[PDB]
């Protein structure tokens, strides 16, 4: 998927954007799981 | 007794209050926003009945106690009841020290500022949480969507609105209000059940009827054709055991209850149905945001749990929207708790403590601070 | 990472900025000269919206952001915006180190000297290009012609002038100005669309209407006869899907928008139309340069993309010019990018570095140098 | 039953329709442009309720009936309603035979031609007036000024524009449009009242709120200083008996409602406030017309009835206009009926029948005639 | 005032003008009263 890697690599401002383009519509998700790491 | 903290994602869902920790997969607490007054208050050996621990206990042991929402119409008229409600929350099913954990709070649009003012200072004082933050339930569900663009029909717990968006960009001018609520359909269907030879006035009757809805009531894509069917539609006469025990018969009401969300004439609101409210919000939108809106037709609400609701959307728009454009209504199965999920994610936004309503900022800036440049 | 260098043929086209390397077959960068301010600036989880990266991104994701030209009327009022614009250019679609490559710049006639003064030193400092050079977009298109002699109607990006020439020999006395621009026709046609029962005020509406032009609007050789047709000319009622989606109807405006470039009465300029401006420039010309002018009637501009524009030329002159002489208007299909092509050739004129605005010459002679004995 | 005739000075004021005879000192008829649909339409012994005799009757006996403007946005979408409206006019408070008396009609700029086309033939046929004539309400108010030169801020019934003039000489290029209307401020203030803990959605609520404006709302010369006052300005909390009976409290909204006519950000119009629209119209004006404009700063509109409106004018211009020139804004107390007064004078211009739209001229030239070489 | 006399004496074209110079800014007026005579 690389959404893990690229949404821990992309901008944050654009973490929003590119979770929404690079397949993580649940940027909601991406952050909650990024947090499951840092939650 | 652990590391830094995890937020307190708490929702004051219009009908039920729901909440969990930061990034929880489900708000661990949910129950009606009722206050209970035992009618006759019989005297017995000892006691054991608290006035208004309603939570989820009261309705089961309902009847004597009446029902009260502090937030009756999405707006709270009493609070003492209500802060004791949150105490029940944080110490009976949250059973937690508010001072321990940050909490994000749900506030609906159009609230007078003083409402969130007080809710804040009271939570600070009584609950002394590390600090708090609040957000629009509509907006929280909107982050729960992740759909940066498009309008959302936030007909969820007990309210209805439209939330036009683009890349997270929503117009307050483009957002309207709908007083319609599960309570409203409640009153309507109770009315109809009564007029059809039934005595449906009692509170527990009120809960029963809402349940009758949630498990029975649907909506028909077509109105007159399905009503002509009901003239002889032998399918729809499913009668349901009245929970007291005698099967209560049901007919076309199983659908023609909520459609009034499109036609408030029978419910008696000059207001226009959900669909055309969405549509006119669309028109006020800019030129080409509207195709996305069609594709971003994100529905929201478990109250909107009815069958064919989305399909009725597409068809009604079609009747309204040009065929040139293509309509795509969204509606997650997880719509009523989607608000709490978005709250959990946002409060969990450990990159986003900075927006947090802390002790000091509040104290030096009093209550007014939370309102200026922040919420 | 290569040999000596290749020039940076960069055009600040009045509407769009365009550029390529020395001797490129097309300016690889082109996009509107807009600045974007999101109107309501909604607060969401995180960010992702830059204020004014308009480039080509903004208009697609337009609406919230408004529109701004630094060079509004062919003359630039703000620059911070504008140098950040060139940064977008050189690092997003030029994505190149300006210090690496020489760049020739486009400057329009009648500019106050300080404009090119600053544009220079700012490009030196911020962009530290090896050095630069600048030239008149009109003149660059004129080399793009290769037609040493004759006048050019440089009605291109957003400006209009006449460029009488002979063997490359043009008279500043013989060159005039026309404030008329695609913006002007824009305002006029927006006005007309509105007055015909339409609400055409919005920015994205502005882009839409210009596009409506560029793909629909033409010009009729004859005016009154074609207007009498329009009284019942059932051909011209082509209605075009408003990009929001509802087909927008069109009639005679599909032509009678730009003709005002000949009659500014309806647009309200005392100025005379393009044709008679050319003609009177012709009269001020010497005796026999004029036959060549007739043959060298080189048109220029994609704004002039309209059908029969050249033919309307020949006929109007004919009405003006003596039949004794023979009129030949020129108009390449490649007229709007012809300016950039001429710039690419000239900057590519590796026999012509000597005219180049270098670090030292500038520094010792400050900004004023580029103006004395050079440009 | 008298001598030759007297004109029918009839105004379709955007909110109310007003009219009188030629040279009358006041339009004897004025009332809202509403259409009424009784919501539930209860069945009783007999009848006595007409659908849409709204005139002035409906609003008093409002509620059941909804509200409708044929001319909703200064432009009419329905007419059957509307011609029956004029019938009410001419036979209930004009109670006169239209065939008897000539009538001048008010038409706003930017109207599609077909609008006045039909209004004409329908008035001819249904009303068979001796004949008619029409004129721009803006222009009629402008003759009501008698100020041959200068611009007028025609923010009157439900529209806003600027009317630059000189010796009666106005530039259509110099005249712009403002969608802002009493309806717009209505929506805004209703929004604010609701968000401050109030349920302001209902039609009669709409009339009540407009009245709340017209008798309460003002505008403060300064914005932030007066808003800081409102932080504790104990003067401005005048609460007004909600006409239902409970005093409705009021604060800073009593002023910060209409200022958005200068800042449409809060009302959400990219458009610029009235003042800078006037100013930029000024710039487009010629060199020295502008001093007169300063002196001929003629305001217009009862909607502009707010206190300090003119003073806010002079100060804002001052901030804009050079101190070298001297600014003089005009604003008659008789501004909303000034349009009707100018109409009465002009139609009364018995030296000016020749411009009159007669039976024959129309019939032989059909509807199109009134538009060519005349209005 | 003489506006009555001079605005029933001046040109008509310039009745406009001279009502506006000789004091009848309400040329509007002057005509409506001229009409009150001929209204």
């Amino acid at each position: 998927e690389d959404v893990w890697e690229i949404l821990r690599q992309a901008p944050p401002s654009e973490y929003e954007r590119i979770a929404f383009q690079y397949g993580v519509t649940d940027l909601r998700g991406m952050l909650k799981r990024l947090k499951g790491m840092r939650r | 007794d652990d590391e830094e903290t995890t937020a307190l994602v708490c929702d004051n869902g219009s009908g039920l209050v729901k909440a969990g920790f930061a990034g929880d997969d489900a708000p661990r607490a949910v129950f009606p926003s009722i206050v209970g007054r035992p009618r006759h208050q019989g005297v017995m050996v000892g006691m054991g009945q608290k006035d208004s621990y309603v939570g989820d206990e009261a309705q089961s042991k309902r009847g004597i106690l009446t029902l009260k929402y502090p937030i009756e119409h999405g707006i709270i008229t009493n609070w003492d009841d209500m802060e004791k409600i949150w105490h029940h929350t944080f110490y009976n099913e949250l059973r937690v020290a508010p001072e321990e954990h940050p909490t994000l709070l749900t506030e609906a649009p159009l609230n007078p500022k003083a409402n969130r003012e007080k809710m804040t200072q009271i939570m600070f004082e009584t609950f002394n949480v590390p600090a708090m933050y609040v957000a629009i339930q509509a907006v929280l569900s909107l982050y729960a969507s992740g759909r940066t663009t498009g309008i959302v029909l936030d007909s969820g717990d007990g309210v209805t609105h439209n939330v036009p968006i683009y890349e997270g960009y929503a117009l307050p001018h483009a957002i309207m209000r709908l007083d319609l609520a599960g309570r409203d359909l409640t009153d309507y269907l109770m009315k109809i059940l009564t007029e059809r030879g039934y005595s449906f006035v009692t509170t527990a009757e009120r809960e029963i009827v809402r349940d009758i809805k949630e498990k029975l009531c649907y909506v028909a894509l077509d109105f007159e054709n399905e009503m002509a069917t009901a003239a002889s539609s032998s399918s729809l006469e499913k009668s349901y055991e009245l929970p007291d025990g005698q099967v209560i018969t049901i007919g076309n009401e199983r659908f023609r209850c909520p459609e009034t969300l499109f036609q408030p004439s029978f419910i008696g609101m000059e207001s226009a149905g959900i669909h055309e409210t969405t549509y006119n919000s669309i028109m006020k939108c800019d030129i080409d945001i509207r195709k996305d809106l069609y594709a971003n037709n994100v529905l929201s609400g478990g109250t909107t749990m009815y069958p064919g609701i989305a399909d009725r959307m597409q068809k009604e728009i079609t009747a309204l929207a040009p065929s040139t454009m293509k309509i795509k209504i969204i509606a997650p199965p997880e719509r009523k708790y989607s608000v709490w999920i978005g709250g959990s994610i946002l409060a969990s936004l450990s990159t986003f403590q900075q927006m947090w309503i802390s002790k000091q900022e509040y104290d030096e800036a009093g209550p007014s601070i939370v309102h200026r440049k922040c919420f």
